[PDB]
């Protein structure tokens, strides 16, 4: 199995950065993708980002440019850097990692963790 | 087609090669392949033939797939995946990947869409990846209960099995209307003095070829005597009359 | 994005005589000193022109979109390097695929794709007083591009800029179609010692390229940069620079050519009864006597279909 | 085809289709010579191309 937790929520003013951090556990050979959901309140999730092993990273429109996925694979660690931080960007952040094996859905969820920007 | 990368499992790319010279016997002539599949024509015998363009779908599968991606086909792809024209004008080529598109240690990116609940119109592409839903009650945007992923993984390995095999594939419908991209034009050297059926620069006709004196113009090609006769040709290339 | 200024003219129309131009090679043969005799769609020399200007002074800043009806015969006399280049689509809101052919101030650009030009549109050049010196600072007439099919590059070179006093010395005749899908595109230039006039003498347009293309184009305007200190709608020229238009006609010419290959005289068969018993010689030249052209010729008229007197139709209330 | 179609497809009748050339009419030539589409001559392992 895999183990997913989040880290470096909590409350910033509108303008700030944030640094999301998702260290997975366990087997590891396993994951195969890892991207960042949002579900803000009263709306539905959708993925943020999503990086490749090989790399190859996908934003959505609204965060592109502000927002960054990366990984250190030393670290076994997938990152969600926020920059320019908006009131719209407040919801649950979910570290989402992938089954390789499995229908390749997002087989592990971690807790999610919250974020909320100040006006 | 010695490109490197191919795209991602549910988003076939689309790629377009048109407005230069294109020699198709060398493509057709490597040999390389575990796929060499041309409907219509051969992958040969296009040199004489000139095309506006040609739209390749560029993507990474398994092997048992390497047949799956085709037009005429039936499956779930042409009822929850891919749908083709029914009237498709052109070429499929593909050659193995196995080796090379894993990753050492299992690519950690891994994800896979066969199956999507949707419908298809003939060459349309999709990458949702959506919980499939027959209907109880909305998801609400929740995954469990009548509300699973529609599509498998693949899972690919080094070792892949041949079903499992990764495969460079390339979908080919050609496009024509202003015709860009032919062979090269075929063609031969320069030979002077001799009394000869020629073709002078696509221009077909007889005569014997000599060195020219005439003053042509940067773009004149050819001179007529009178009542329309050619009268010496512009060596269409190293513009030498 | 756009803004179209006020501050410009309204002017009737002025006109020109078009004496002895419109003519351009249509192949690419030999041809060297022979009368030929063959039609083409041509303007008609000794016809009568439409004259645009462009003056400082309102500054007569004319940019209305101008048709692409069957082609266009373009008399350009420019001072400063003012147009760079022309604009050719029928909705010029990328609902068409449109192009620019423009020489920006580097290169000769042509970037097609189905871009929403404005109406009237144009960037302005932004001059320096202080110390004297201007660069391109607006580019202002395009929206989105989407639709891309052709492209080309221009050898980057530099342009001066600076706007000269005195006469105009610079003819630019250019010859625009798309005709049988086949973009077909004539022109050159000339160094003159006027200033405003038409002049007389020959030359016709070489060809520049034709593409086998097949589009529907029905107007098309010009791309032009000016220099600006006085605000956005103030402190900006028209340049001065003068461009006149025509459309052109079937007409059947006696050609010119020389001891070589280039063509050095034509006439107008369509025209004149002299151009065409020169078509029925074959000769430039004519000897005194009397000759038997065509046969004239009566013009229908008021076509008409007259059925008898009607006498007994059906009782169809009968029915 | 009450006499010559059959379940399945009357794959028991079967034609060469190729040629090397243009035929000449009412010139009946059934030579089973292995089609060369290469390239490469076979000699004679059946296969792609
Ligand atoms: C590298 C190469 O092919 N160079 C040739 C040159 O040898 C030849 O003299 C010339 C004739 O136009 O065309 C070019
Ligand atoms: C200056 C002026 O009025 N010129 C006119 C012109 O508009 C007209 O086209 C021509 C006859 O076609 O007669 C002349
Ligand atoms: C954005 C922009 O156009 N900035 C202008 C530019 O012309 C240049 O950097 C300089 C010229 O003196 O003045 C400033
Ligand atoms: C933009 C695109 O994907 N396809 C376009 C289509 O929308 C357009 O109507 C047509 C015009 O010839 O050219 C192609
Ligand atoms: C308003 C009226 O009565 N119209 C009718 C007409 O429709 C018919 O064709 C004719 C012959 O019966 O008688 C009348």
């Amino acid at each position: 199995q895999v183990q997913l937790v989040e880290s470096g929520g909590g409350s910033v003013q509108a303008g700030g950065s944030l640094r999301l951090s998702c260290a997975a556990s366990g087997y590891t050979y396993s994951t195969c993708r890892k991207g960042w959901y949002r579900q803000a309140p009263g709306k539905e999730r959708e993925l943020v980002a999503s990086i490749t092993a090989d790399g190859a990273t996908y934003y959505l429109d609204s965060v592109k440019g502000r927002l960054t996925i990366s990984q250190d694979n030393a670290k076994n660690t997938v990152y969600l850097q926020m920059n320019s931080l908006k009131p719209e960007d407040t919801a649950v952040y979910y570290c989402a990692a992938s089954v390789k094996d499995f229908t390749c859905t997002f087989n592990s969820w971690g807790q999610g963790t919250q974020v909320t920007v100040s006006s | 087609f010695n490109a490197t990368r191919f795209a991602s499992v549910y988003a076939w790319n689309r790629k377009r090669i048109s407005n230069c010279v294109a020699d198709y016997s060398v493509l057709y002539n490597s040999a390389s392949f575990s796929t060499f599949k041309c409907y219509g024509v051969s992958p040969t015998k296009l040199n004489d033939l000139c095309f506006t363009n040609v739209y390749a779908d560029s993507f990474v599968i398994r092997g048992d797939e390497v047949r799956q991606i085709a037009p005429g086909q039936t499956g779930k792809i042409a009822d929850y995946n891919y749908k083709l024209p029914d009237d498709f004008t052109g070429c499929v080529i593909a050659w193995n990947s196995n080796n090379l598109d894993s990753k050492v240690g299992g690519n950690y990116n891994y994800l896979y869409r066969l199956f999507r609940k949707s419908n298809l119109k003939p060459f349309e592409r999709d990458i949702s990846t959506e919980i499939y839903q027959a209907g109880s009650t909305p998801c609400n945007g929740v995954e469990g209960f009548n509300c699973y992923f529609p599509l498998q993984s693949y899972g690919f390995q080094p070792t892949n099995g041949v079903g499992y095999q990764p495969y460079r594939v390339v979908v080919l419908s050609f496009e024509l209307l202003p015709a860009t991209v032919c062979g090269p034009k075929k063609s031969t050297n320069l030979v002077k003095n001799k009394c000869v059926n020629f073709n002078f620069n696509g221009l077909t006709g007889t005569g014997v070829l000599t060195e020219s004196n005439k003053k042509f113009l940067p773009f004149q090609q050819f001179g007529r005597d009178i009542a329309d006769t050619t009268d010496a040709v512009r060596d269409p290339q190293t513009l030498e009359i | 994005q756009c803004v179209n200024l006020t501050t410009r003219t309204q002017l009737p129309p002025a006109y020109t005589n078009s004496f002895t131009r419109g003519v351009y090679y249509p192949d690419k043969v030999f041809r060297s000193s022979v009368l030929h005799s063959t039609q083409d769609l041509f303007l008609p020399f000794f016809s009568n022109v439409t004259w645009f200007h462009a003056i400082h002074v309102t500054k007569r800043f004319d940019n209305p979109v101008l048709p692409f009806n069957d082609g266009v015969y373009f008399a350009s006399t420019e001072k400063s390097n003012i147009i760079r280049g022309w604009i050719f689509g029928t909705t010029l809101d990328s609902k068409t695929q449109s192009l620019l052919i423009v020489n920006n101030a580097t290169n000769v650009v042509i970037k097609v794709c189905e871009f929403q030009f404005c109406n009237d549109p144009f960037l302005g050049v932004y001059y320096h007083k202080n110390n004297k010196s201007w660069m391109e600072s607006e580019f202002r007439v395009y929206s989105s591009a989407n639709n891309c099919t052709f492209e080309y590059v221009s050898q980057p070179f530099l342009m001066d800029l600076e706007g000269k006093q005195g006469n105009f010395k610079n003819l630019r005749e250019f010859v625009f179609k798309n005709i049988d899908g086949y973009f077909k595109i004539y022109s050159k230039h000339t160094p003159i010692n006027l200033v405003r006039d038409l002049p007389q003498g020959f030359s016709a347009l070489e060809p520049l390229v034709d593409l086998p293309i097949g589009i529907n184009i029905t107007r098309f305007q010009t791309l032009l940069a000016l220099h600006r200190s006085g605000d956005s709608s103030s402190g900006w020229t028209a340049g001065a620079a003068a461009y006149y238009v025509g459309y052109l006609q079937p007409r059947t010419f006696l050609l010119k050519y020389n001891e070589n290959g280039t063509i050095t005289d034509a006439v107008d068969c369509a025209l004149d009864p002299l151009s065409e018993t020169k078509c029925t010689l074959k000769s430039f030249t004519v000897e005194k006597g009397i000759y038997q052209t065509s046969n004239f010729r009566v013009q229908p008229t008021e076509s008409i279909v007259r059925f008898p007197n009607i006498t007994n139709l059906c009782p169809f209330g009968e029915v």
